[PDB]
RNA sequence: CGGCCAACUACGUGCCAGCAGCCGCGGUAAUACGUAGGGUCCGAGCGUUGUCCGGAAUUACUGGGCGUAAAGAGCUCGUAGGUGGUUUGUCGCGUUGUUCGUGAAAACUCACAGCUUAACUGUGGGCGUGCGGGCGAUACGGGCAGACUAGAGUACUGCAGGGGAGACUGGAAUUCCUGGUGUAGCGGUGGAAUGCGCAGAUAUCAGGAGGAACACCGGUGGCGAAGGCGGGUCUCUGGGCAGUAACUGACGCUGAGGAGCGAAAGCGUGGGGAGCGAACAGGAUUAGAUACCCUGGUAGUCCACGCCGUAAACGGUGGGUACUAGGUGUGGGUUUCCUUGGGAUCCGUGCCGUAGCUAACGCAUUAAGUACCCCGCCUGGGGAGUACGGCCGCAAGGCUAAAACUCAAAGGAAUUGACGGGGGCCCGCACAAGCGGCGGAGCAUGUGGAUUAAUUCGAUGCAACGCGAAGAACCUUAC
RNA sequence: AGCUCGUGUCGUGAGAUGUUGGGUUAAGUCCCGCAACGAGCGCAACCCUUGUCUCAUGUUGCCAGCACGUUAUGGUGGGGACUCGUGAGAGACUGCCGGGGUCAACUCGGAGGAAGGUGGGGAUGACGUCAAGUCAUCAUGCCCCUUAUGUCCAGGGCUUCACACAUGCUACAAUGGCCGGUACAAAGGGCUGCGAUGCCGUGAGGUGGAGCGAAUCCUUUCAAAGCCGGUCUCAGUUCGGAUCGGGGUCUGCAACUCGACCCCGUGAAGUCGGAGUCGCUAGUAAUCGCAGAUCAGCAACGCUGCGGUGAAUACGUUCCCG
């Protein structure tokens, strides 16, 4: 319908960096398999925690798993108790040893993935969806410094039978411009009536910064 | 040059064009011309060209005025209806084909002659300067 | 208009002066056919006013319901309208017409209550009246009966204004019962006002 | 315990069983069906059905309407009726003031008393909106008796006009006829064919007959009450307008029923019959034309004498009257000024435009504006301007005019779209200009269908069918 | 090439206006007007590749000027000159001149230049449509199975066939077939992989392992159509290869149902294809090979790419289609 390519996959050569970074000849399928099982292992407890980014640098078979989140304090509970448990399970599930770096984003309302987190987690919690969309926005535009704001919510909105898509915005979100620095995040709400897939586009600025 | 529809009743939008015109002239005293692409420089030459050639008085206004002086109530009908709508009194020149009920404090006369019209402009401009002297 | 009860840890709800009385009369989704389907928008007929007897009439167009209500609030805010009274009644029987809206607004003795249909009941409950007797003849609508009621309140005038138009010393303009009601209403204005000063 | 309309959740059946006052709820996640919890509203009751008033300004006296929504008789003349300019007098019938009589009791309303309270009952007022008698008033309506000239009508001087009827006559054109000249086609169409020709057509020239219609002037123009009216001339006759004010002195307006006029088609009797032409043939088109298009063609169209009475008889706007900014055309006529030009005026007919009005479009001194007088007419859509009955008619038919029943609408104006074998302007291998193919042959793949124990499952206009498969011997793999 | 919104105005209202008008554009591109003034998502631009040069640049790549090879060639000492490889940079902007333009946008010609006017091609799909597709990629609400609708294995099927459609490939021959000699690519692929010289076969291939995780080694120094030569003489043929028989090789536990390839024979339909219909406007069409992914093997004539040789025509919007 809207045949819109994932813009983090449309600027992954130009502005947005890769999330996983190594070099691999004849070891690549194994590094893919470990990358997948690591991201499944970091889905659940960190999606409780407020995860945004999961980068995996990979040096000579050590591993370096780095996570950008919005609360160091739920990811790091008691020191080593909440960190070294998921870290140690990453050390056992992989056949390797894990150096887990955990870091905070300076503004959670600035990331499109975390905006999709807070919106969809509100939308599972029986709030008004137009009220939710408005809440995430306006406040986000000011927060740090955003130029774009696109929030599309499809699915059983309000528990209705029809799957109505909604489309709210503010400012400038140019997708066809490649010097855009757009963050994109889709996260899917889980109501009892079903799943409300939320897409958030956030246009930070014109800046190439090449 | 041309009466833009909605200057008085809509001041909150046409004031933004003025601050953009200030940022344009303040980036003309800056001197950034060669560092940008010349299509954008000629485009800002069109923005300063049209926006300065068509907007000269509200550059000094800022302040949603208390009185409006109108030449030719017939042709500039938009200014007289907008000026009536806010409650601002209307001072005008009225030929034989102008409705005097829309103008509170008229000065009747021909507007087609530059001597007569321009002389009445001298009347009320000297009147405003006479207001400025004792203030 | 749902999910309004909320507590926010944000900057401000911006509650401030002019706590006026605001009534939303009707909302009908307004559709528009375009190429490939229908575009639903929303109209909210907003009545605002204070209990003195100043009335607004606003008409909100937006594709969200509280957005249309807020735009009707700002539009009636832009356009107020003074209604003359006697005590908390109306002066004299009028009929207003807004092109099909007929409304008869007749005064009554106090204590009777605002008897009117829901649009006229909205415009009169926001206003400074408590005891009048109206009826909405024709047009069976909300917009035309609100706008017809406001035209009916434009056909109102003071007893004093009438005396002034005719250059006659009051007494000589009213009859006497209505002058006595002026004495009663200004007397209770004096009692509640001087209880307001202390 | 959807919405109105105070009051919601689960289970059970999933276009069934049922619900419902209307809108409408039931197609395996119903707050609308059935049961449960729970809530709401009433309470010795609470729901249903029926009948009436209300809401219904929806028969509108108070208190509605008629350009297009239902609704202005086709148009006039006029009987009863309704309505009436200016002014003096008189009567006191309408109107009004006041007093008397009466409007039984009960009820109703106000106060009070009585029953433990209340309903209930009683006492005393008011109500009894009216009617009759006496006395008073005279502005307004009316009656009578008068007076007036602005409305109305008449006389006089002009003026414009397809107003009407009768009579006589004019030319161009079409058709036929006789006679020339003269040959093989003419006619007709989107393209053709029936058709007329080769026996002398069409073509052209001369003459003759006969009928009808009036080119140009001639149009947003004139006249008529409306239909309607244009070759000319003559005869008879109708209305209008202006000017003077000579006369009469309110004689005005409207008009239920009523009489008269009333396009076209049609009807009767008698004429006439060129062109056009229903019906009626043939031809063509087409699936099929009982149609459009073609060739022929009778009633009719024409005149005389009568019928009939209908129309989008339309300005979709009844008639009269007074008033309410203007601007510009054109038709008829009077006058002041420049000296034909403008001014002013009375009557007419158009275009634009304020105020005001209207649902909107629009109207807007030629009102759909502001008011008065009289008439017609409307009361949801169908059923139906139909039946029954009567009246008129030679007939066709017209006029007058229902009910059962049924529907939850049928309508008016404007808005956004889509659409058009509507208009304009544009583009694309869209056509044209080319080149190479597919459709026929053999095979390779995929699908339909039929098979099968199984032929796993999906994808069927463009946008499914060398597609999910970037690899079916076993594995894959679902059968 | 459009789709909207904010604020103002217009309207009782749905709504309008803006976004219509005059001109211009590949384009709501852009100017000039106009009760509108602005913004936003699109269009353009930013990015990749192709076209020219400059600077940097020397092995595994080039070889001019040098030296040495003799057999076989940059083969080897050597060299930055030419390529080429990949980094940075310049360069196309109606910038420069002539004419139309309302002295505005823009359009017709000229110069310079490798390139001229979005140079060529990509990547890039606005608001929405179609209850389009997919509960079999995955995730999933609800309903169903739980002694089977789970799961394990052998065998079979997904390949059946009187048919009908659809996309392709090989053809119907002389611009051709067959034999001999000979010249020129681009890109790619490679670990329990790619596998050379040599030897055994007619040939699939066998034996063997040089050498390479690869600008080096291997895919031969890479092609085929091309060119030179000979033969065939218009024919159901020296065209055409379907089919069928015999004989093999390789992969795999296993080629029966059901693999590909080679050898010998066999030698059918088919003589340019009715109604119709499809693709394509320049390195395009047409034709010629090459590589890749999937993969032990292959139904590959498929798909994705790479290069070779290379045309015709466009008068122009009447007609069909959007």
């Amino acid at each position: 319908m809207g045949q819109k390519i994932n813009p983090h996959g449309f600027r992954l050569g130009i502005t947005t960096e890769w999330k996983s970074r190594w070099y691999a000849d004849k070891q690549y399928k194994d590094y893919v398999k470990e990358d997948v099982a690591i991201r499944k292992l970091l889905a659940t407890g960190l999606e409780r925690a407020g995860i945004a980014d999961v980068e995996i640098e990979r040096t000579r078979d050590r591993v370096r798993v780095d996570i950008h989140t919005a609360r160091p304090g739920i990811v790091i509970g008691r020191r080593g108790t909440e960190a070294d448990r998921i870290r140690a399970d990453l050390e056992k599930l992989t056949g390797k040893q894990v150096q887990l770096n955990i870091l905070e984003v300076k503004n959670p309302e600035s990331q499109a993935q975390l905006v999709a987190q807070g919106v969809a987690e509100q939308l599972s919690n029986r709030v008004a969806f137009r009220r939710a969309m408005r809440k995430a926005i306006q406040s986000a535009m000011r927060q740090p410094n955003v130029k774009g704001i696109r929030v599309q919510c499809s699915g059983r909105l309000g528990g209705a039978e029809m799957s109505r898509s909604e489309f709210y915005r503010e400012g400038r979100v140019p997708l066809h411009t490649l010097r855009a620095d757009i963050d994109y995040g889709l996260y899917e709400a889980k109501t009892t009536f079903g799943r409300i897939g939320v897409k958030v586009w956030i246009y930070k600025g014109d800046i190439v910064g090449g | 040059q041309r009466w833009l529809g909605g200057m008085l009743t809509n001041f909150s939008t046409v004031h933004k064009r003025l601050q953009r015109l200030k940022e344009l002239e303040a980036m003309e005293q800056t001197g950034g011309f060669e560092g940008r692409t010349k299509k954008e420089i000629l485009m800002l030459t069109r923005e300063k060209n049209k926006l300065e050639r068509s907007l000269g008085g509200i550059r000094d206004m800022q302040k949603v005025p208390s009185a409006v002086w109108v030449v030719d109530t017939n042709k500039e009908h938009i200014a007289v209806g907008e000026a009536r709508k806010l409650g601002i009194p209307v001072i005008a020149i009225l030929d034989t084909n102008c409705d005097p009920d829309v103008v509170d404090y008229p000065i009747p006369g021909n507007d087609d002659a530059i001597r007569s019209a321009a002389l009445l402009t001298k009347v009320i401009a000297s009147a405003v300067a006479e207001g400025l002297q004792a203030r | 208009r749902g999910r309004r009860d909320d507590r926010g840890g944000r900057g401000r709800d911006g509650g401030d002066k002019s706590n006026y009385i605001e009534r939303v009369v009707s909302i009908n989704r307004v559709s528009k056919v375009v190429k490939g389907g229908r575009r639903f928008s929303f109209t909210a007929l907003v009545i605002v006013g204070d209990g003195k007897g100043m009335v607004g009439v606003g008409y909100g167009k937006a594709k969200e319901v509280p957005a249309a209500i807020a735009k009707g609030v700002e539009e009636a805010r832009k356009n107020f309208f003074r209604v003359p009274l006697i005590g908390s009644t109306i002066t004299h029987p009028v009929q207003g017409e807004a092109a099909a809206g007929v409304v008869m607004l007749r005064p009554a003795s106090p204590g009777t209550g605002v008897i009117a249909g829901g649009a006229a009941r909205a415009v009169l409950e926001c206003a400074g009246v408590h005891d009048i007797l109206a009826k909405s003849l024709g047009s069976d609508n909300a917009i035309n009966v609100v706008h017809a009621t406001v035209a009916a309140l434009k056909l109102l005038q003071r007893p004093e204004e009438v005396a002034a138009r005719r250059g006659l010393p009051i007494e000589d303009v009213a009859p006497a019962g209505m002058l006595k009601a002026r004495r009663e209403s200004e007397a209770l204005a004096a009692a509640a006002a001087r209880e307001g000063s202390a």
